[PDB]
């Protein structure tokens, strides 16, 4: 059997975008999280100031995982030739 | 009147809800069924309706 | 064995379009924020004062993740040969 | 190891029928928008004027991510070569 | 270091497949709006009139969304060789 | 450089799957506008027939959609030799 | 230039793979719309017989998307070569 | 010019793969179906009888479009070279 | 013409990853026939002995499109050469 | 006619990250679990100890076609040369 | 026949981003979970010490698929030749 390594250069450069069209995604989960913050605040103002810190954790843990998702594409190409 | 009470069930036509301390603010239909008040000693009371409006409070 | 390295110079014109897909995802996660700030103010209009905040909050992120998605996009094409 | 560049033609133009997949995804983001002020409207008629501003303000925010998606979709085939 | 410029004529046209598989996405954003239409007027019939003209507004847009998304998978094809 | 130009015969028929996978999204949008009328008529009968002009003009223009997006995948086989 | 035209047969059901992908979501409006009808009985049997064939009538719309996907998925195969 | 014909045996695996991806989808569907019903039945027990074979029949609907899929994944092998 | 066979036994292992793509979706129909047990279950307790039948019904008809689109995965791997 | 095996060693390394995709997707039908034990037992807390059986035992079955689509994802690489 | 061996090391930097694609999808779990316990405990705060426990479960276990999917684009590249 004959032996063919090949080193494709630019496929540094495409799995970045697979990356990036699910960096955006988490976003939704964001929106989502304040969205309820508010809904639950017009039917129970007396609760607003308790329910903050879970929507700050649920919108941290959201954020980061799009910043793990981005952090490989930016991760995939300034580094990799 | 005014009683202190720790849960009440209540029957409606979207179905049958359940109030605790502190429950929003909703008003709505009674669905002509049972009713029941749970007091602070565990015990339960039962109450046949006909009809009504449940006005519950935050407060 | 042989050793073929290979540059596909196309590749950088390619990531960009799988990337620029991702943009418009947090546009929902992006107006789920401000429709439910309308259906927050339409349950206690008197509340709207203390929700547009984290509305804005909320906005202020959720499309920030699209122009990290967008860069991308832009840093893959015109400075890459 | 043996150096062979190549210079694909045709991801001239590929890319952009991925980054044109991703121009329509944020008319849902829109007419959320827009639904959800017909909803808030329904619910609350005469607050019907103060969350006509909002909802234009999420519109186009969403639509201009569509317009940058649209951007590189056709900044990507009527310059590059 | 040798360069195999390539130019490949098939391209023109799977990328038209794909930014067309984006041209469907816009109708479910159609179909929210007319959805909310009916059930605020349902909610609300005096408020039928005002409302259309955002729900007229919102579809108009999504649509021509939609409509740019098939101007690049047509115009993909009729100009380009 | 050195230039080859490459006919792919097959591409012809690789987009036509592509399109075909939107096809069937405005689908879940066009169930969308009939579902709306059922639960608005439920909601008040009394506005059934007020509100039928838009459902069926709803669904005609989601479906306009996917036919375009069904129309690339009959315009991309049946001429394309 | 140089002109290297090739068929590649393997093509005749990549593309299938992909039109049997769009084949699935229309089911969403199908189950959505009965859904719908269930719904609005349960909320007003007086109208079943009034809701009924709309229901119908979304069904045989959302399967008949389904349809031509699948017919590219079949018209793919057993024709072309 | 020059014409080769290349018989990629190896993508009869490759699209039968792509086609289970959709074969999945509609069971959103079909739980939705599900799952109106028993609140259909939440809303009125009275209603149950009338309401089910609604429900078998989207049911039976959807599972038929993924076994339709799934027959193109199956059928793309075991006849197929 | 002239006739290059091809067999790729790479592409014996890439469809296995576009069909485990879609063994994780079923999964919402999972939790949609389930999470309308707890409220229905919740709206009317002493329907819960009637409302089980379905539930667990649709499930595993949901899981059976999941087995099969795994089945691939497996069947695609340790059998195909 | 000419016949050319051959045999890819990197695909072995590609499925995985499409079988990866898969994996964060019954996630959303998890919390779709959760959050209905919470929205159920919010409506009636007596039943919050009937409803938990369920919800675990639905989220389990989800998780399972996670690990399915993780397993081969993990069964792609370190076992395949 | 004759018999090619071929070994893309690129093939290495794209899967990567394909898993990274499903690393944003369980931020939708996330949120969802988070904000069905605001809209618990806006219904019935007395519940929030007992509908804490399973959010937290909720968004421990969503979040642990999202990992393993980050995992492998962790494994995939740092890793593998």
């Amino acid at each position: 059997a004959i032996a063919y390594e090949v080193t494709v250069n630019g496929a540094n450069l495409i799995g970045a975008g697979m990356a990036a069209s699910g960096v955006g995604v988490p976003a939704i989960g964001v929106a989502m999280c304040f969205s309820s913050y508010m809904l639950a605040a017009a039917r129970q103002p007396n609760m607003s100031a308790k329910l903050l810190p879970y929507c700050i954790l649920g919108f941290a843990l959201s954020e980061a995982l799009a910043l793990f998702t981005l952090l490989i594409a930016l991760l995939e190409l300034f580094v990799f030739s | 009147k005014q009683e202190p009470v720790a849960a009440i069930t209540i029957r409606t036509n979207e179905g049958e809800m359940g109030v605790l301390a502190g429950h929003e603010y909703t008003v709505q239909q009674l669905a002509p069924g049972i009713l029941e008040v749970e007091y602070e000693g565990g015990k339960k009371d039962q109450y046949v309706i006909s009809g009504g409006f449940a006005h519950v409070n935050d407060t």
